[PDB]
RNA sequence: AAGUUUGAAAAGCACUUUGGAAAGAGAGUGAAAUAGAACCUGAAGUCGUGACAAAGACAAUGGAAGUACCUCCAUUUCAAC
RNA sequence: UCCACCGGCCCCGAAAAUGGAUGACGCU
RNA sequence: GAUGUGGCCUGGAGGUUAGGACGAAGCUUAUGGCGUGAGCCUAAGAUGGACCGGCCUCUAGUGCAGAUCUUGGUUGGCGUAGCAAAGAUCUAACGGAGAUAUACUCAACAUGCAACGUUGGAUACUGGAGCGGGGAAGGAUUUCGUGCCAACGGCACUCGUA
RNA sequence: GGAAGUCGGCAAAAUAGAUGCGUAAGUUCGCAAGAAGCAUUGGCUCUGAGGGCAA
RNA sequence: UUAAUGAGAUUCCCUCUGUCCCGAGUUACUAUCUAGCGAAACGACAGUCAAGGGAACGGACUUGAAGGGCUAAGCGGGGA
RNA sequence: CGACGUCGCUUUUUGAUCCUUCGAUGUCGGCUCUUCCUAACCUAGCGCCGCAGAAGACGCUAAGGGUUGGAUUGUUCACCCACUGACAGGGAACGUGAGCUGGGUUUAGACCGUCGUGAGACAGGUUGGUUUUACCCUACUUAGCUGGAAAUUGCGAGAAAAAGAUUAUCCGUGCAAAGCGGAGGCGAGCGGUGGGUAGUACAUGGUACGCUCAUCACC
RNA sequence: GUGGGAUUGUGAAGGGAUCUCGCAGGUAUCGUGAGGGAAGUAUGGGGUAGUACGAGAGGAACUCCCAUGCCGUGCCUCUAGUUUCUGGGGUUUGUCGAACGGCAAGUGCCCCGAAGCCAUCGCACGGUGGUUCUCGGCUGAACGCCUCUAAGCCAGAAGCCAAUCCCAAGACCAGAUGCCCACU
RNA sequence: UACGUCCCUCUCCAAACGAGAGAACAUGCAUGGGCUGGCAUGAGCGGCAUGCUUUCGGUGGGGCUCGUCCCGAGGCGCUGAACCUUGAGGCCUGAAAUUUCAUGCUCAGGGACAC
RNA sequence: AUCGAAUCGCCACCUACAAGACUGGAGCUUGCUCCCUCGAAGGCGCCAAGUAUAUUCAUGAUCACAAGACA
């Protein structure tokens, strides 16, 4: 008969435990259209910073319709994955079983490191026997009959698809080992999916492959960490008042006598963040390619000036993004320098805001240490002229 | 380390042989990629050439492509019993948010982390000075730097640091020296 | 509160050994040091340890009937019996 | 064939708070 | 609730019969046998060390699981709660058994840690309504020197109002 | 934002020293009164005023 | 009836504010982990629920439904 | 909608009883928090009206979601201001005090009115009046280690496996077809790892690729 | 059988005998997904339109598409809060003879302050299929005729169920793999 | 037996402790340099001079001595200087640069399991 | 290699399928008549590899888990 309001904190999100991974997987892929190519369905990026940006909106009826607005991003660097393997699924009665996995025949020293807790103190045998077997003519013809049950038993046919960490030359994220993901291909026959498997071995997989610039996609990663956190923060309840003996940040109540026990529902202190997270409708607002390929990264047709991704000073805590990125709308789960999964959407594409194309008139590289004001190091040379030690350095440079 | 790996396990011989093993295995790869970049440098286009950057060792101011750091590195060999050098210590970066009473006693134990990390040594003394000098701005008044002389000495054979104090006027552009 | 009630005699453990010492390991005394000093006997309860029995979660204990394995127990039988 | 009336079995009349009780499953 | 029982049991007494250093009482039990049962009796102690069983009768402070029962001991909780006011110690040398304490390999780290008292130096606090210097009350050797660290100084001690 | 919190401004915030000016109702003429309010105070370099002894 | 006085009771106004909207960030000391030291309360036996009956609100009973063992930090629903 | 009659249902009121608790089950309200019910206020569908439209009335399925901010009052109730789609009603030991708070109620101090000769009384008013303990079990929340299908044992053999001299005695394909295609040693084949050399490819230090010498295996 | 241990308490040393246990799995990935949890929900504006209805006064709704509450899950580019980076300055009293360097006032105090944390105080994102109710129909008897039902069918609610989302093999996965070992 | 795993060690996307992610001579760590940023112009010295800047320009209310040289808050100059900038843990040694990084430490890793 | 076990029907003819208000097939008269493969057997296996001119069984002494079991 009391006063009225809804409870706090979302019950399907239970338990609030520790992800088992670190690494965003896809617990579920897009519904196969087999009137469609064979395409990945997925791609593994990392999380560099955000940044925001101006663009033009293209919305009839809104307030906003032929007027600049601008919107934080996210930068996710996306070097080149590696596919290594294949694997077919055979439906039963009790859920998918996969029948076998097609090895490539070179694997990287990065994908094979994955298998060692101290690989450069191990005697480095992975896969060895493997590659001595599948080279000859028995191991020709099983390589042959698993491909050919592929084709006779699997609906379902993925991709054993791995990061190089090589080419992400990054310095704090400090894994050496390759991050391997399941990336399922969509479309076509069955037969279709094992051709387009069968070319992608052992070749690289650029992510302007798998997605498209004015596209939107699903995000699958792993929240940022917070260790013990109390009721307050980890459920949003209340804080009791200032007089309350014995503590404020805390549920009063957390059951009536009957039931005599304490229900799930009731709000605990426990783990908060490290949780898994799927994150639909991100829009790609960039694809771009890596720096060393075209140095103008963030130059729009509006702003001339000739300027990357990455802002004065790097992205902190992360650095300089060197590879392929991807661009995205908004914010996504997790901390920089986590490796994430980009999935192709999983809900349909129709609205206008998720159809509408993408411009960007400017992209701001300023500092992200301490309220930057610069766009680039030309303009905050110009702004200050000759310091004292450039001064010093020139004298040094006369003699 | 794992039991293929042990020292005592394999004894001298051949601990070395598969040292030497892996090495060689390294330096052929690294020696074919070498060869094979720089006749696929040579006979490339200067379109392509330029488009390509730093692949054969060609860019300055940069790392050698081929190997790692570490494997560049000559090894001069075992240290002598009694050495001496000079460091500086960024005490600063080390006592960052400490409670303000406690400053200078952290101060006294991370430099004899340090030092006794430095130098493989348990036995890590604090001369006078070194103590004065940490001590010299009250409890909470640790300076953000020290330059210390750090003197090893022998007396099974029993290794022991003294740490002393350096004065400086300044700390710009000192790195880490070998003292005789 | 509290029997000094060791043992027939103090014969109250020389000497060796390692330990800073307390003590330990030996060796001696004594019929007996599980008679070594507020020491006869030395219970219950609780605990350590070795060997064994096993054993999900039916709280454990308990009844009744078997069975497996054990048994420092009893009794009987062992040839025209 | 329809008119009224009277039984049997079934149905409606038949709304409460933890999930639950022909004892359970189920049975036509 | 009443009553019966050549019914069981315990400490003493009058009788009568036995036993014990070739081991009494007590105590221990996967230690069997007997009894419906209270209990009795044997066996074994790799237990003990000096008294004591049976039977008839006499006698009483004569039988325990519980009384928020009495006294002593133990015990899970438990290596738990905690030992958080009065700001604080650092460094070298000396002293000390208190160490630089090691199987093979092993140069030293990764296999003796942690803690002491004194002197010197550093740093800080009390801040004269003082962890200053003297008295009453109260206490009565706590004073002093040397020695010593079993117990005590709720951590420690080479130190101490022990 | 400013008591909407709460039984209740509980708690906290707030006011603040000194100096000049100024200060209502009421009143036992003593007060009320620091009522309320307004203003000024640093540092330097100077100037003025405020004394005692002797011939 | 009363000026003055009041750690007395009450109402309103100005100021002011984390009292509140609605919470957030920081510190010391804890908790926490370690070395040394080391208690008490309490303790029939024990501890997963639903319904049913039942001294008319069961941890034990009837019928169902759960339940692999051992642990660290918390927490105040129940142990009427 | 419904007189006067009549039949129910419910335990959200109060009474009646006295069964449990008097070697003690913390007692009103609020706050906080979760859950449940429906006799439906709003939100979704649908009938019907005296239903022209708009606004509404009544009913049905429906409890998935939602159901405020304030003044006075200890209050629950109330009723006033205002917002709103709406500001529905209940249960959970009159949910919830080792969760709080302590305004009320309900000790001792004190004042009033009434009563009493009086000490004192009041179901009347007023003011002031200690809110204790979790480290155990379970529950719940997170957080580690770890056996185990005869749920620890039996040796107690069951595949959401293949398909054959009884799974042995080859590999592919094909319908569980018809057939069809490969399959003492040296040398050869096929490859794994090292030398020489040569483009190229890929994101460009690091792998793959053609030729030759070496070894290694299997055949 | 192989190996390793051990018997019961009264010395020593050799013999048996008998028990007990080990004798095959480790370690590293990618997955499956039974079961459980479960979430989105409202309002307004544009337009429909001042039109349908209506003498007139008055006066609607959906395709669509533009916002906004609430709730949920995140994030830190911006803006805001927070500072023991006691960062850099400034400033009071005391203090080392002075300047310097500082130091004490349990962070002296004041201004600005990165990083991190963080606010509906900021920013992003929140999805699809069945199956039924009530009810309305179709075909159609019982019962010539009729009838929505009786046997069949259709459409159908914020309901229920599943998908998507979260945990996940005591759900004991003869799911697929890398490498050693054992078997061979 | 072998692969290997864990502890010690190092890093921080993790974190009460366990657990996690990683690394295993690695630009790994340390110290410099540069960048990016914060504050707001350091100490010292000096006043048309061997100072500052590239021919210019160079105080102070007052006060004290014998035109000069002294005291004086503050001001000006060298000087967007000085200092701080990764640490519970910003960037750069892998695009280009009027500069875009340099050095030095490691010298058979140790231990336990697997057995 | 412990290890002695309890279990006692094999199969490459059952090891495909559907319906029971219509079961092999017809006919028209629609429940009877006519035809057939006639509507009630999965194949073997049970002591001569096959139905007969045979051929070793003891004393394991009258019951005992069959003293044996690749059918
Ligand atoms: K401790
Ligand atoms: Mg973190
Ligand atoms: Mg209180
Ligand atoms: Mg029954
Ligand atoms: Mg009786
Ligand atoms: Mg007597
Ligand atoms: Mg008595
Ligand atoms: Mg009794
Ligand atoms: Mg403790
Ligand atoms: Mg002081
Ligand atoms: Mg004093
Ligand atoms: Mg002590
Ligand atoms: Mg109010
Ligand atoms: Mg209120
Ligand atoms: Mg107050
Ligand atoms: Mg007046
Ligand atoms: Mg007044
Ligand atoms: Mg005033
Ligand atoms: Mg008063
Ligand atoms: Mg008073
Ligand atoms: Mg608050
Ligand atoms: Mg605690
Ligand atoms: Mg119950
Ligand atoms: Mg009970
Ligand atoms: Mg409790
Ligand atoms: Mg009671
Ligand atoms: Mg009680
Ligand atoms: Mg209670
Ligand atoms: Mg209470
Ligand atoms: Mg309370
Ligand atoms: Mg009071
Ligand atoms: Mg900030
Ligand atoms: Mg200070
Ligand atoms: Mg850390
Ligand atoms: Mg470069
Ligand atoms: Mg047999
Ligand atoms: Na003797
Ligand atoms: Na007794
Ligand atoms: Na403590
Ligand atoms: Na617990
Ligand atoms: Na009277
Ligand atoms: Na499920
Ligand atoms: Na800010
Ligand atoms: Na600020």
């Amino acid at each position: 008969c009391k006063f009225e309001h809804p409870r706090h904190g979302h019950l399907g999100f239970l338990p609030r435990k520790r992800s088992r991974q670190i690494r965003g997987r896809a617990r579920a892929f897009p519904k196969d259209d087999a009137t469609q190519k064979p395409h990945l369905t997925s791609f593994m990026v990392f999380k560099a910073g955000m940044t925001h940006i101006v663009r033009d909106v293209d919305r009839p009826g809104s307030k906003v319709n032929k007027k600049e607005v601008v919107e934080p991003v996210t930068i996710l660097e996306a070097p080149p994955m590696v596919i290594v393997g294949i694997v077919g699924y055979r439906q039963t009665p009790v859920g998918l079983k996969t029948i076998g996995t097609v090895w490539a025949h070179h694997t990287s020293v990065e994908f094979r490191r994955r298998y060692y807790k101290n690989w450069k103190q191990s005697a480095q045998l992975a896969f060895s026997r493997q590659k001595q077997f599948a080279n000859t003519k028995e191991g020709k013809v099983a390589e042959a009959r698993t491909l050919n049950a592929f084709a006779k038993k699997a609906s379902v046919i993925r991709v054993i698809a791995h990061t190089q960490l090589r080419k992400l030359r990054n310095h704090r994220v400090g894994v050496k080992k390759a991050h391997v993901q399941e990336i399922q291909v969509n479309g076509g026959s069955v037969a279709a999916k094992i051709a387009l498997a069968k070319s992608l071995l052992e070749k690289e997989v650029r992510v302007d492959s798998v997605f498209q610039q004015s596209e939107a996609c699903d995000v699958c990663s792993v929240t940022k960490g917070h260790g013990t956190e109390g009721v307050v923060k980890r459920w949003g309840v209340a804080c009791l008042p200032r007089k309350t003996h014995r503590g404020l940040r805390k549920v009063a109540c957390i059951g009536a006598w009957h039931p005599a026990r304490v229900m799930y529902t009731v709000a605990r202190a426990g783990q908060h963040g490290y949780h898994h997270r799927t994150q639909l409708n991100k829009k790609i607002y960039q694809i771009g390619r890596s720096v060393a390929v075209e140095p103008n990264q963030a130059t729009t047709t509006y702003d001339l000036t000739a300027k990357t991704i990455t802002p004065m000073g790097g992205f902190v805590g992360y650095g300089t993004v060197r590879n392929d990125y991807v661009m995205l709308k908004g914010s996504v789960s997790g901390p920089r320098r986590r490796v994430m999964t980009l999935r192709r959407p999983m809900a349909p594409q129709t609205s206008r805001q998720l159809k509408e194309k993408i411009v960007l008139k400017f992209i701001d590289t300023s500092s992200k240490i301490g309220h930057g004001r610069f766009q680039t190091k030309k303009e905050k040379n110009q702004w200050f002229g000759p310091l004292k030690k450039d001064r010093i350095r020139r004298e040094e440079r006369l003699r | 380390t794992r039991a293929g790996m042990k020292g005592k396990v394999l004894g001298k011989e051949k601990k070395a042989a598969i040292i030497d093993a892996r090495k060689k295995a390294a330096e052929s790869r690294k020696n074919r990629d070498d060869k094979r970049w720089k006749r696929v440098l040579a006979n490339m286009d200067e379109e392509k050439r330029k488009k390509f950057h730093g692949v054969g060792n060609t860019a300055k101011n940069s790392r050698v492509r081929g190997a790692t750091r570490a494997s560049l590195l000559k090894r001069t060999g075992r240290k002598p019993d009694a050495v001496s050098m000079e460091a500086t210590i960024h005490l600063s970066k080390l006592l960052k948010k400490k409670t303000f009473s406690k400053r200078a006693p952290l101060a006294i134990k991370r430099i004899k982390a340090f030092v006794g990390r430095l130098m493989k040594t348990k036995d890590n003394r604090i001369d006078a000075s070194l103590n004065t000098y940490i001590w010299h701005k009250g409890v909470k008044g640790v300076p953000g730097r020290v330059r210390v002389l750090i003197q090893r000495k022998s007396e099974h054979k029993h290794f022991y640091t003294v740490i002393s104090n350096v004065p400086v006027a300044s700390f710009k552009g000192l790195t880490t020296k070998t003292v005789e």
